[PDB]
């Protein structure tokens, strides 16, 4: 049993996180001086929040990581009783660390704690801050009640640019010597959408299923509406050719792509497209309106055809 | 004295006397049905409802209290509601719980049904659950209302006091006797004003009462308040009194006049401030839109009134879909400025 | 030497003259100090209560205020946090026998001082199944107590707390003004050897919503970024610029400008889009007004997407909202911002609306003789006519104001609090209340 | 008696059809003990719960199947994660050596918090319990959770592939199927073998013979001639006599406006228009559908549809 | 290093089941003279002072004066793992974070060495001065336990009146009233059950019964309990240890009007 590449190549120190140079720079400063505040790391998935907190805790504590760190996932019981007993008895527990080091209580998936648990956690955060530091992680930073954000530094994380994911993908390819090609790498970066863990998972799955990495093969394991078909459909809609765009639309509908997926790809492709500017904005307006109408529940092919008709009649 | 001369028996009503006799015949026959009483605001829906209750149960329906119940959302956001209750009925407005109106209906109907099982013997074998402002219930809540209205049909009757039932699901309109309370005529308002002043022993003339009626716009409560407020300032009642109007009417009117005066962004910002001062005092955005639109139409041309009317209707419609009403109000104003300036200049 | 302490603990208010929020004549901390000092006379007009209720926004000094007040008068307090179980049984088994008892701190001190008090912090955390029946037993303890209970809440407008405020001297902490916190944090940053421009200080204090703990944590992170060698206002100013973002920005970048703080960016844009002068509309007001209307339309579309995202947690519409509320208006209003990206100021208006709403609802519930409408303008006009009813007797004759005020106050079941509520509630446009327009008010509060 | 949707289930892994790439890759996973967590997603009736059940029966035995496979539906219920799933994944089975299998049918009805908890459970115990999630909308699954597991889109079955299996079912049974009854069955099925076999069995059992008319009457699907009639009333008549005719037809047979509108859309795309008229018809019909989605009167929406067609 | 081996192991067990419900976490002050423990109840109503002299421990070795905070619930849970015949050896390093308790069975090869985790406690030693109490009642422990457990059924407040002729406990509840008068005992053969009331002024105080019932949890420690009491100072319920030290409970009187 060999473990996946998402873990075999997990960065073990903050010099190897490619996510957000400013926030990771702050965290390297904290790993150097040593007096961290309670930090809430918030951001989109796959960008290196858990990894950053783990590497920070390691670089701070060192060999006392088994004795000074308490991690509580979302798969652990974290009711009000656990917050009032286990977390409190850990905060009160005595551990002797070097001058500026503190125990760390990593509450991963902090947005999954009920309000009662966070209310019971407030004063534990506040009282024992002389020897205990908290490091919460979350995706929706509004699921954390306001009094808990009041006693934490809210470090924001953002999606990854395509260059960073490409650098890390090349670092992994070099170590694994997987045969690749540029179109395959562009396909992986298109299917990733910033998630650095999604990109690695797709890379490993493609390599293990087929070996060689090319776009034709990447879209055989991801299998979302090929962006070339959507580009062609938008092009037909630019020339006010409804009967040729509905062709591609009904083709995509024949293969059973859910309309949410079709709209997601149409949006993501019409955003970075090669039309004019005013026309691009007039297109994105209508695509957003139809996306609203489909999320609401009106997901029939007639709504997609109406969207195509509007896109056509925008250009007379 | 608005609450000092409102009648208390169906035989004491001032207008819609045929409907009064009909309602008396209704409560006299057995098996009182679910009533859906509606009609423009300030026409006497609550007066008729209280009279129906006085005819239904004893006079002990006036010795009421104020209970404060707490409901729990499908999460920990607890909400507190106010139920005015008597020994035989319960008047709750299940719409202050903004989008948690589905659970309050269920729970309140359940509680009243179970309290009626505790020795309700006074004169009837059922209780009344008066729900005011029903047309603003969410559809998921009106469906629960439909279900729990039959689930406990035998022990508690419902009286839905809405207005303009247009937003009431037909499943409900098909299970409630529709009582329609029109707005009283100008003459009816004049007669009730003269009666109130004569019982007060005042000298309300025949040309001031008509001005009060024409300004009240078929709203009886507004007319009574205006009559009471033109006394607190100038008791002698002459033919040309400066009968006052509420603060927000004036504010909304001067806001409309300000929109008409200037068509500059520096004016649009002050109009945004005025709209904020109006919203903050908790007056509904539909009232703001209708009051702004009227004074606007008074200052446009007959060829422009169509576009402005449709603009107000469109914006108001959209406002009922979003969350921040100030966005749509300011959009409507901005659009009217951009249209009116282009019309007047050209 | 390495510091094993946060700024929130290095620069805590060790004294009472250091609470940044309130150092005035009658402020939340001096009112509490005077209520506590002469509590013995109970067993401000709050000397008739047996407990205080400090309530307000987070990070303003409630915990510090209560501790320093109980510490200045030599009181000794027993704090009960939200991390201590406070169900009915546990509460009436831990703190029931201590209320009518003498504290042993009153005999054996390491000087010796009586006057033991209790502090029930985070009283709105007594919710859920764990703390089942906490608030009920708490008011049952407040009813029969012999030591001052000092309860701290976080939002007085809470269902569980509404049944408690009827027994507690109601204090209310205000968000400290920006100048006070500015002076304090500038002194602190000087102590620390960290130089920050006062504009950046005002930005930090406003972005943290005047939460002193949050501004201290933000100053810590600022100094961290300084040692290592993009806020809301900055991005809000970067969306309405022209001259530098011609080739620097594309649709992906303009759409990303929304994603920095996607919870507040639409509010900033809707607030600051009106102070721009569209380069496309070269002074022609007929086109500038049209651009404003188009931007307003787009912002309403963004509001529609927002209200759709809120109901069902469908985070796939975030890009659509970024297009409607942040990028579009940008292209429509692409001129030059006049003054400054002011704060959105919509949150304060929503809070004040909620206050006026519950105030009117309470005042109207007391007028439940045979008439009621929950919170409508129906009651706003009954209450405007009631304000003109009340003020008339006293405007015209000093001798009848008392008789009529009482006759009406008791006909509709109203109180002095209700009078204060009905007076400064119908003041449109910042117009002074018709009650301040003298000598009779002094005897009016004393004789009522 | 016994439904044909169960009698002709593919018992092995090769009796699956139209997914030869996915089936070969899963079989290779099985042979090399490299089976990852699987996420099977796609439209109904396409062969997901049969693929994974064949894979299981190939992996375990029939007596190990109660103690090493947790078939759990996700539509019954965050407690289900830390309850039976965490207690099934973390514990070994006493005498059996090898991983376990957890099959979460309808894995998209799970709230997002439950999917966070389940993602941590998966990440933790990934060498003694392999998870196989099954859903219809991959968009409903948290990107975090889906990242963990390899994804397989079980799209609909093209009619060329699925016709031989229906022919084998017809020959094995005794169904006098017409040459177009097969076509009107494939069309109405819309590419899910379950619905095709169900419709076929139910019609053959109700009427006794399957043809292009019998299946259209057994499923109550609006016939093509009726929609042609409606389009003719709208396109070549007066407004009022079209309203009357369409209302009479709409009440004669059970017919709503959603179905009228869908079929009329397909016809608008079928018949020839100047290609600047169908941009109008399409826009107006896509607005009428949204209007009907909010619970409005159908007497004013039908008239709006006739108004849309009166551009001609 | 602090190492203390105690052959009479049960003592520790009993002591910890005497404190574990009144005190939640305490700060053992170890010194070359012995072990002390001053700790206030969480509600600041009751104080407890335990003293175990080093001459009572079978073997005692303290170098630097430790002050180790422990969670008396965790310590009780650890000590419940020792038989009533075990030899208990506490051991702690210079400034260690853990406290090693070795329970050695007396006549077996079973040796169980647990390692409790200390906590961080910053407590201040209250200054209790040596007083000369007005009323000192030395009675049998089981007697006092019975009195308190009985009066707890009547009401939740005991009025102790120490007059000349004898002590008198009283209580009044919603179901009635009760009072146990307890007369001084004669010079009769058994010594432990001889009540001995030495008073100077007739005192009368009112105490809570919850804390008196918490006090009586130490009855297995000794057979004679000594109630010292004066006007407006806490009741002092003292239990001796078997020639090793003592355990005193201070309870503060109710508020008098
Ligand atoms: N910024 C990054 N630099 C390098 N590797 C990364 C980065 N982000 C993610 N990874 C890789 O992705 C794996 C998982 O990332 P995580 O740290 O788990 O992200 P995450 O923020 O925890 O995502 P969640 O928890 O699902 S929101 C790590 O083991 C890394 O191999
Ligand atoms: N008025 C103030 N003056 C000085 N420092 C303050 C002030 N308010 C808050 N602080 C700082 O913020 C820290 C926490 O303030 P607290 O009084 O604990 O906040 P809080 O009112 O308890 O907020 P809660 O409990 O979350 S509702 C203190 O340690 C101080 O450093
Ligand atoms: N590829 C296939 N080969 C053979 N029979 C199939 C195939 N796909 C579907 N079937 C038949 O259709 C029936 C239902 O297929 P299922 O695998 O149950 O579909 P499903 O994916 O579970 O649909 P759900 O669970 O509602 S999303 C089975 O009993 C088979 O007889
Ligand atoms: N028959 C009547 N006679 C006199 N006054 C009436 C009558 N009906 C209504 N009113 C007046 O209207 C006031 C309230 O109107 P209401 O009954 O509440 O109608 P609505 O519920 O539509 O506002 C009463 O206080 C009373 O002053
Ligand atoms: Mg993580
Ligand atoms: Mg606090
Ligand atoms: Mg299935």
């Amino acid at each position: 049993y060999e473990l996946p590449w998402v873990e075999k190549y997990r960065p073990v120190k903050l010099n190897e996180i490619v996510g957000n140079e400013d926030t990771v720079s702050r965290l390297e400063v904290f790993a150097r001086e040593g007096n961290v505040p309670n930090i809430i790391i918030a951001g989109p998935p796959g960008t290196g929040k858990t990894t950053s907190i783990l590497c920070l805790a390691r670089a701070l504590l060192g060999p006392a990581l088994k004795d000074a760190m308490l991690e509580l996932n979302a798969s652990n019981d974290r009711g009000i009783d656990v917050v009032r007993n286990k977390i409190k008895m850990f905060a009160q527990q005595k551990v002797t660390l070097p001058k500026g080091r503190h125990k760390i209580i990593i509450l991963d998936e902090a947005d999954s704690m009920t309000d009662g648990a966070q209310q019971a956690l407030r004063r534990t955060m506040e009282i024992y801050s002389k020897t205990t530091r908290f490091a919460l992680a979350c995706n929706a930073s509004d699921k954390i009640i306001e009094p808990i954000q009041s006693r934490c530094a809210v470090l924001r994380y953002t999606k990854l640019t395509d260059a960073q994911i490409l650098t890390r993908l090349m670092n992994v390819i070099e170590k694994e010597r997987v045969p690749y090609t540029d179109d395959g790498l562009e396909a992986i970066i298109f299917t990733a959408q910033g998630d650095m863990r999604q990109a690695l998972n797709n890379l490993q799955s493609t390599f293990s299923g087929f070996g060689f990495i090319n776009s034709e093969n990447v879209f055989k394991v991801c299998d979302e509406p090929h962006p070339l078909l959507v580009k062609e459909m938008i092009q037909h809609c630019v020339n006010a050719n409804i009967d040729e765009a509905y062709k591609i639309l009904a083709h995509l509908w024949h293969l059973g792509y859910s309309p949410e997926d079709i709209i997601g790809n149409i949006f993501r492709v019409c955003k970075t497209f090669q039309m004019a500017e005013y026309l691009k904005l007039e297109f994105i307006k209508e695509i957003g309106y139809t996306h609203m109408k489909i999320a609401e529940g009106v997901n029939s092919l007639l709504q997609m055809a109406g969207l195509l008709a509007r896109l056509c009649q925008k250009t007379m | 004295w608005v609450d000092k001369y409102r009648p208390c028996s169906l035989g004491r009503l001032d207008y819609h006397k045929e409907q009064a006799a009909q309602l008396r015949n209704l409560v006299q026959c057995g098996d009182f049905p679910h009533l859906l009483v509606y009609g423009p605001s300030g026409a006497g829906k609550k007066t008729r409802i209280m009279c129906i209750l006085r005819e239904l149960y004893g006079v002990g329906v006036e010795k009421l209290r104020i209970e404060h119940q707490t409901i729990t959302t499908p999460s920990k956001k607890k909400i507190e509601i106010s139920t005015i209750a008597s020994n035989y009925h319960l008047e709750v407005n299940p719409s202050d719980a903004g989008n948690s109106d589905r659970v309050v209906i269920q729970e309140m109907l359940k509680t009243v049904a179970q309290s009626q099982q505790l020795e309700t013997n006074s004169q009837r074998d059922f209780k009344v659950v008066l729900l005011t402002e029903v047309d603003k219930l969410t559809k998921d809540a009106q469906h629960a209302l439909r279900r729990t209205m039959e689930k406990y049909m035998s022990t508690c009757r419902l009286i839905l006091c809405c207005n303009s039932t247009s937003k009431v699901i037909p499943p409900i309109r098909s299970r409630c006797l529709a009582v329609r309370v029109p707005a009283p005529s100008i003459e009816d308002i004049c007669h009730v004003l003269s009666t109130v002043c004569k019982k007060e022993g005042l000298n309300l003339p025949s040309q001031l009462a008509h001005r009060l009626a024409e300004k009240s716009c078929r709203n009886l409560r507004k007319a009574l308040l205006m009559c009471e407020a033109c006394r607190v300032q100038q008791y002698p009642f002459t033919a040309d009194q400066e009968i006052p109007e509420t603060d927000w009417e004036v504010y909304l009117r001067e806001t409309a006049n300000a929109i008409v005066s200037q068509q500059t962004p520096q004016r649009l910002l002050e109009v945004r401030g005025r709209l904020y001062e109006l919203l903050t005092h908790c007056i509904p955005p539909e009232i703001i839109m209708k009051g702004l639109l009227s004074e606007l139409l008074h200052n446009c041309d007959g060829q422009l009134k169509g576009e402005v009317a449709q603009m107000a209707a469109y914006y108001e419609h959209r406002l009922q879909l979003g969350s921040k009403a100030i966005y749509h109000l300011e959009a409507f104003v901005a659009k009217f400025m951009a249209l009116y300036k282009k019309f007047m200049e050209d | 030497k390495v510091e094993n302490l946060l700024w929130v603990d290095k620069y805590k208010p060790t004294s009472l003259k250091t609470i940044i929020g309130q150092q005035g004549d009658q402020s939340c901390a001096n009112k509490l100090l005077r209520w506590l000092r002469n509590w013995q006379k109970s067993s401000d007009d709050g000397s008739s209560f047996k407990a205080a209720l400090l309530s307000g926004p987070p990070g303003v000094g409630k915990t510090t205020t209560a501790s320093l007040v109980c510490q200045e008068l030599g009181y000794s307090y027993v704090e009960l946090n939200a991390s201590d179980t406070r169900s009915k049984s546990s509460l009436k088994a831990i703190v029931a026998e201590s209320l009518n008892n003498t504290s042993i701190k009153g005999f054996y001190s390491n000087s010796v001082s009586t006057k033991h008090a209790l502090i029930m912090d985070e009283v709105d955390g007594m919710a859920g199944n764990e703390d089942r029946g906490g608030i009920q037993e708490l008011i049952g303890l407040i009813k029969h107590t012999k030591i001052p209970i000092i309860c701290m809440c976080n939002d007085r407008n809470h269902p569980k707390i509404r049944s408690l405020v009827h027994y507690c001297f109601d204090l209310r902490f205000q968000r400290p003004r920006v100048e006070q916190i500015k002076g304090a944090m500038m002194s602190i940053a000087f102590k620390e050897g960290l130089k920050i421009p006062p504009p950046a200080m005002n930005e930090i204090i406003l972005g943290a919503n005047q939460d002193i703990r949050q501004v201290l944590h933000n100053l810590s992170m600022w100094c961290a970024r300084s040692k290592a060698l993009m806020g809301p206002f900055d991005v809000a100013r970067k969306v309405f610029a022209a001259g530098e973002e011609t080739a620097h920005m594309s649709l992906v970048d303009k759409s990303d400008l929304f994603f920095h703080d996607y919870s507040i960016a639409p509010l900033f844009v809707q607030e600051n889009y009106i102070h721009v002068k569209p380069v496309a509309a070269g002074g022609d007001m007929k086109k500038h007004l049209m651009l404003l209307s188009r931007a307003a339309d787009s912002i309403c579309d963004g509001d529609l997407v927002d209200s759709q995202i809120r109901s069902k947690q469908n985070w796939s519409l975030l890009p659509a909202q970024a297009i409607y509320a942040s990028v579009l208006p940008g292209e429509l209003m692409r001129g030059y911002m006049t003054q400054f990206p002011t704060f959105p100021s919509w949150l304060g208006k929503h809070s004040s609306t909620g206050k006026h709403d519950r105030i009117v609802q309470d005042l109207a519930l007391h007028m439940s003789l045979r008439t009621y409408s929950s919170k409508r303008t129906v009651n706003m006009d009954y209450l405007s006519l009631l304000r003109d009813a009340l003020v008339q007797p006293l405007t015209s004759q000093g001798v009848d104001g008392v008789q009529d005020v009482v006759a009406l106050m008791d006909t509709y079941y109203l109180m002095k609090e209700d009078f204060e509520n009905i007076m400064e509630i119908s003041s449109w446009g910042g117009k002074p209340s018709p009650f301040s327009k003298p000598k009779v008010k002094a005897a009016f509060t004393r004789a009522y | 008696n016994l439904p044909w949707v169960e009698k002709y289930r593919p018992q092995t892994l090769n009796d699956l059809i139209s997914h030869q790439d996915i089936l070969s890759t899963i079989q290779k996973f099985i042979n090399e003990d490299r089976l990852p967590h699987l996420l099977l997603y796609g439209p109904p009736g396409t062969g997901k719960t049969s693929t994974i059940l064949a894979c299981a029966k190939q992996l375990y035995k029939d007596k190990e199947f109660g103690s090493m496979v947790l078939e759990l539906n996700a539509s019954d219920d965050i407690d289900i994660i830390r309850g039976p799933i965490l207690s099934f994944a973390s514990t070994r089975t006493i005498f059996k050596k090898g991983f376990k299998l957890v099959i979460l049918d309808e894995a998209d009805a799970m709230t997002q918090d439950a999917q966070n908890a389940l993602r941590r459970v998966i990440e933790k115990f990934t060498e003694n319990t392999r998870f196989c999630l099954i859903c219809n909308y991959l968009s409903k699954i948290i990107p975090a959770l889906q990242s963990r597991c390899t994804r397989f889109r079980f799209g609909p079955l093209t009619p060329e592939l699925m016709v031989p299996r229906l022919e084998h079912v017809v020959e094995e049974e005794k169904v006098d199927i017409s040459e177009d009854g097969m076509k009107a069955l494939v069309t109405l099925s819309s590419g899910d073998m379950r619905r095709a076999l169900n419709i076929l069995q139910s019609t053959n059992m109700a009427f006794g013979k399957v043809t292009e008319e019998t299946v259209y009457t057994c499923t109550g699907h609006p016939l093509k001639s009726d929609i042609a009639n409606i389009l003719d009333w709208m396109l070549n008549q007066d407004f009022t006599t079209a309203y009357r005719n369409i209302t009479e037809l709409k009440t004669l047979k059970g017919l709503a406006l959603h179905d009228i509108l869908t079929e009329i859309h397909l016809f608008v795309h079928r018949v020839d228009f100047p290609s600047s008229v169908r941009i109008h018809l399409l826009t107006k019909m896509a607005d009428i559908e949204y209007r009907l989605s909010v619970g409005t009167n159908e007497k004013i929406q039908l008239s709006s549809l006739i108004a849309a067609f009166q551009v001609t | 290093m602090f190492e203390a081996r105690l052959v009479q192991g049960s003592i520790l067990k009993k002591v910890l089941e005497a404190l574990k419900d009144l005190i939640n976490e305490a700060c053992w002050d170890i010194s070359s003279s012995g072990v002390n423990l001053q700790s206030m109840d969480s509600s600041h109503v009751s104080l407890v002072q335990l003293t175990l002299r080093s001459e009572g421990f079978d073997t005692y070795r303290c170098d630097r004066n430790l002050a180790m905070g422990v969670n008396l619930t965790s310590m009780s849970k650890i000590l419940k793992c020792a038989g009533n015949e075990d030899i208990i050896t506490l051991r702690a390093e210079d400034n260690a974070d853990t406290l090693a308790l070795v329970f050695e069975a007396p006549n077996q090869e079973k040796v169980s060495d647990y390692e409790m985790k200390l906590m961080d406690l910053d407590v201040e030693q209250l200054g209790i001065p040596e007083q000369e109490y007005s009323c000192v009642v030395k009675m049998p422990s089981g007697e006092f336990a019975r009195i308190c457990r009985d009066l707890s059924h009547i009401g939740d407040a005991v009025v102790i009146s120490c007059a000349k002729d004898g002590v008198k406990f009283s209580a009044s509840g919603e179901l009635g009233n009760g009072n146990i008068k307890l007369s001084q005992t004669s010079n009769v053969d058994k010594e432990e059950e001889a009540v001995t009331i030495e008073m100077n002024e007739p005192v009368q105080l009112t105490f809570a019964l919850r804390y008196l019932n918490f006090f009586t949890k130490a009855t297995p420690l000794s057979s004679t309990v000594t109630l010292s009491m004066s006007a407006d100072v806490p009741l002092v319920v003292e239990y001796k240890i078997a020639d090793m030290g003592h355990l005193k409970y201070y309870l503060a009187p109710k508020i008098e009007d």
